[PDB]
């Protein structure tokens, strides 16, 4: 029954991990039903914030890093694959490549 | 230690248990009959040969496993061709499947009838492999419990 | 057994059930020794089961430890090459302190 | 069972066929007062009384009377066996005279009436024992390289080196007497015993003499009476004699002799190239299978797959290979039985054992 | 180099294990070393179906 | 002989080669060839023969088209061809004329409708 | 004898027949390749598949010339 | 009642027989009961000795090579298979054979 919970949050995690492929690669956030953890709003601390709820609570240790990815995408861009495995933290360190990416086009744009 | 390589092999294949003879006697046979053959062509084109015969009769990607390691062994050549021959000599799940209901972008199908018709065997053949069990385990015990007495019996037969 | 019952009489089962007479003695003694023990002082009481010499007991039992060491193997295989025990109820030897 | 008798120059090697190894090994050498005859250890032992024969000295027999008497004792003392109640197959160098082949026939059956016999050539006995048919194989103490090809040595291809073990052992008391000790003496089985032990052949001669001319790394001691004695480029200066036998006096080293396959059809070279197999107690020193690897290849076209082969028993392939062959189920109805000797003769021999 | 040549001879199972070879893992380091030897593998096809013959005749 | 030694030798009539020389194409061809061995459509040959009449028709060489249905009646006296419906669909698909839409045209029924 | 006889004369005609076929045709087989193509056919085999072989191999044969 | 009484003793002597093979190739003594005829305590001589009941009466004349030869692997471990047979002497012949090793490399070890 650990092969079998296993095959399921495999299999009901892809839909999660494609809105966070376009978070993180680009700024964009499609979630058409609340459920994604970083929800936007309409002076930038107001714009993107946490949801604490919808948490994957395996992410919850990089819960910082994702909504600060994809926010320094956003103040650039108005201006001018991922999957899920068991004791294996290949997305983990996925995320942290594109993140200290984020920053080093942002931080340069500033210079 | 070539003299010895064929002493360590005709141990391994002795069934552990007079054990101080017989490898006396089947090292004689291991050279009886090596020297036969020795009285009396491409290596990998071998097992393409043996790739195809598995694809015909389904399980695909075993045979495309084959050739996976194949070509990771090259980067011994001799050694493959020794397994060639032996290939019929043997002794005779994952959800993750076809399964069309899981995917990030799953093409668009139509129904197949094809999978389902290959996934009710893999049932069909456990439950006919839990029934010889039942018809191998009342037929050993049955065949000793009537018959002559003292046959089936080694304390009998003493 | 039943799809017979349609010969066999009792003094023919007993020769049928004469075998499983054993392993649902072990079992059935096994379940009694190891009654209070949770997490692995449980994988330490079906361990000292094994020390017994019998054959066919000592190749039963030191299957069922095959079984229950696999989670204990699995807080260890953690707990050393990545540090982050997790385990809510207090299995694992290492009990960290908040 | 069927005994195996290995001839050596200066080891004989007996034992029973099916075993892996011999019963006995023992000198090669009768010696008669300077029991009247003594053989083997003890001849060797009581020397000092005795005035010493070898018989077989460089591989083939010279004395039959002789010869006759190290049979013997292989027979009752080393074996204790009866002759006459066992089949015997015996080893031959290569190139052994024809009439030879007929003397050891005639001497088995007539004098030690044996039921069975039969004679097969040394270096096809180590191939057997390596698992091939097919290659070129030998250095001992008194004296080849054989090619060989489906099971037959190729004689026009054969050569001959008078070269060997007992040449090496006298270079090594020749140059630690140089060095400043002194081994003259019948020492020499002192220094025999430094050679099997503490020597090896280098890969490249003068960087090794390079080395221990600038070091100490490469010196071994030995102790003798207790003295400790110091060996240093001596240890592969003695063997490097195989492969430049001019530091003996001598005008080609085994490297260049193994000649051997240019002198065979062209078509089966490059089986031979693959597949050239050591024997022999001289082939022991450490070092010798990469050394001839390098001198091989320099030697053969660039274009040649060359593999050298030193079993880890090679010093008794010989014998290995005899008790593997007299072991053979095919092998039995090629020995020579009684009934043809007393059918044909002792020229049977040159049918027979071909 | 132990650690190529320890992983060079664990893939060469596999590749004996799905063409159905009954050699287990000792088997497989001893032919595997022979065979390094330099012998020819079309005769050592032979005594293993031989030696596997006459193990059965005590069974 | 088997299909598997009988595919080597046209990877040697095709490309001028010997076996241990062209090993990649053969590991090619047994990818394509298996897995897809049985037929997927039904078999006629009265559908594949209408198919080179007009085939041969539209090159305006209706004098070939004629002689296509004496030759292909011969097929059937002798007879020891099994299948006549393979050879000939496979001789169609390598024919080059020496000098569009086929979704209007018959088309070979597609053995889905069957439980196979 | 002759049954034997008589079968290897009605698959000379049968190959000599299907070669006519194959050249009003214009398909660049020749005599010796056809003889493969038609046994292959015999154990059942996907023309559609064994064909795009066939232009394939023809099609690389270029690349080395 | 003679192929009986021997296949009884080789099935009764495995157990005995695998602790014996630990204390022979090995220096450790597990014997959770007090069953072996090698038992240690807590200058030398007095560290392991022979209890004399418990003696298999067949391998009584090889009391004393069993003893010395799991002591001289314990002298260097903390400085940093055998089948009953009737009328064949395979074990006894075992023994020797590492007996014979262990001496060698204790006393190559103080030379």
């Amino acid at each position: 029954a650990q092969e079998l919970c296993l095959y399921l949050t495999k299999a009901a995690s892809a839909p999660y991990f494609e809105v966070l492929e376009k978070w993180i690669y680009r700024g964009i956030i499609h979630d058409p039903y609340s459920e994604f953890m970083v929800e936007e709003h309409e002076y930038w601390d107001q714009r993107y914030t946490i949801v604490q709820q919808q948490i994957p609570s395996f992410l919850q240790k990089m819960a910082d890093k994702i909504l600060s990815t994809g926010k320094y995408l956003n103040v650039v861009r108005e201006c001018g694959e991922i999957i899920y495995t068991l004791k294996e933290r290949a997305y983990v360190e996925q995320i942290e490549k594109a993140f200290n990416y984020a920053s080093k086009v942002l931080l340069d744009f500033l210079m | 230690s070539i003299t010895q390589l064929f002493d360590d092999l005709c141990e391994a294949l002795l069934p552990a248990a007079n054990r101080k003879r017989a490898k006396r006697s089947l090292k004689k046979v291991a050279y009886n009959a090596l020297f036969t053959n020795l009285f009396q062509l491409p290596a990998r084109n071998k097992i393409l040969m043996l790739s195809f015969d598995l694809r015909v009769g389904g399980l695909g990607p075993k045979a495309d496993r084959l050739e996976e390691l194949v070509e990771e062994l090259e980067a011994v050549g001799s050694v493959l061709d020794l397994l060639v021959q032996l290939a019929g000599s043997g002794p005779p799940r994952d959800y993750f499947l076809n399964n069309k209901h899981v995917g990030r972008n799953v093409p668009y199908s139509g129904y197949d009838c094809d999978d389902l018709s290959v996934f009710e065997m893999d049932v069909q053949s456990l439950i006919s492999r839990e029934e010889c069990l039942c018809h191998s385990m009342i037929q050993e015990t049955l065949q000793v419990m009537e018959a002559a007495p003292g046959t089936g019996l080694p304390t009998v037969g003493l | 057994l039943h799809s017979q019952l349609q010969s066999l009489t009792l003094r023919r089962l007993l020769v049928w059930t004469y075998d499983p007479k054993i392993r649902l003695k072990t079992l059935a003694a096994l379940v009694d020794h190891c009654q209070g023990r949770k997490g692995g002082e449980l994988a330490s009481a079906v361990h000292a089961y094994t020390k017994t010499g019998d054959p066919y007991m000592r190749s039963l039992v030191q299957h069922i430890l095959s079984l229950v060491s696999h989670p204990v193997l699995s807080f260890l295989y953690r707990w050393i090459y990545d540090g982050e025990l997790e385990d809510t109820y207090h299995e694992f030897f290492v009990a960290s302190d908040p | 069972a069927a005994l195996v008798v290995d001839n050596g120059s200066g080891m004989c090697k007996a034992g029973f066929a099916g075993d892996d190894a011999p019963r006995a090994v023992f000198p090669s050498i009768v010696g008669r007062p300077r029991k009247d005859s003594y053989v083997g250890d003890e001849a060797q032992s009581k020397r000092g009384i005795l005035t010493l024969k070898y018989p077989i000295e460089h591989g083939i027999v010279t004395n039959w009377d002789d010869m006759e008497k190290i049979w013997h004792h292989t027979f009752y003392n080393e074996l204790r066996v009866a002759p006459e109640e066992h089949p015997v197959l015996l080893t031959e160098a290569p190139l052994n005279p024809k009439a030879n082949r007929e003397k050891m026939t005639q001497i088995m059956f007539e004098t030690f009436n044996t039921p069975a016999m039969y004679v097969a050539i040394q270096a096809v006995l180590s191939l057997y024992a390596s698992g091939r048919t097919t290659g070129i194989v030998d250095s001992g103490d008194g004296v080849h390289t054989v090619p060989i090809y489906e099971g037959y040595a190729l004689p026009h291809a054969i050569l001959r080196l008078d070269l060997a073990g007992r040449d090496l052992t006298d270079y090594l008391m020749k140059i630690l007497t140089e060095r400043g000790y002194s081994f003259t003496t019948t020492e020499r089985e002192i220094v025999r015993d430094i050679k099997e032990k503490l020597c090896y052949v280098a890969l490249d001669f003068e960087q090794e003499m390079a080395t221990a001319a600038s070091s100490s790394s490469l010196e071994k001691s030995y102790e003798l009476d207790g003295q400790v004695i110091t060996i240093g480029n001596e240890r592969f200066r003695c063997p490097e004699a195989l492969f430049q036998p001019s530091f003996l006096g001598m005008e080609c080293g085994i490297h260049e002799t193994t000649n051997s396959i240019m002198k065979c059809d062209v078509d089966i070279r490059k089986d031979l190239y693959a597949n050239t197999v050591l024997s022999g107690g001289t082939t022991m020193y450490p070092g010798i299978a990469d050394r001839m690897q390098k001198e091989i290849t320099a030697l053969a076209p660039s274009t040649m797959k060359i593999k050298i082969i030193a079993p880890p028993e090679r010093k008794y392939s010989v014998w290995i290979g005899g008790s593997i062959l007299a072991s053979l189920s095919t092998f039995q109805q090629m020995w020579i039985s009684k009934q043809e000797y007393d059918e044909s003769g002792p020229s049977i021999v040159h049918r027979k054992c071909f | 180099n132990l650690n190529a040549v320890r992983e060079t001879m664990d893939v060469l199972l596999e590749i004996s294990r799905i063409l159905n070879t009954g050699l287990d893992m000792e088997t497989l380091s001893i032919c595997v070393r022979l065979c390094e030897q330099g012998i020819n593998p079309e005769a050592l096809s032979s005594v293993i179906k031989e030696l596997r013959k006459a193990t059965e005749a005590l069974k | 002989k088997s299909p598997n030694v009988l595919l080597q030798n046209l990877c040697c009539r095709i490309l001028g080669r010997s076996e241990a020389d062209v090993a990649q194409q053969f590991q090619y061809a047994v990818r394509v060839i298996g897995s897809n061995f049985a037929p997927t459509v039904e078999r006629d040959e009265f559908l594949v023969a209408e198919k080179i009449k007009k085939e041969l028709i539209r090159q305006r060489r209706e004098a070939d088209a004629a002689l296509f249905s004496e030759l292909h009646r011969k097929l059937h006296s002798q007879g020891v061809l099994k299948n006549k419906w393979s050879i000939l669909y496979l001789l169609l698909s390598l024919s080059e004329d020496p000098r569009s839409y086929a979704t209007l045209f018959a088309q070979a029924l597609p053995r889905d409708a069957h439980s196979t």
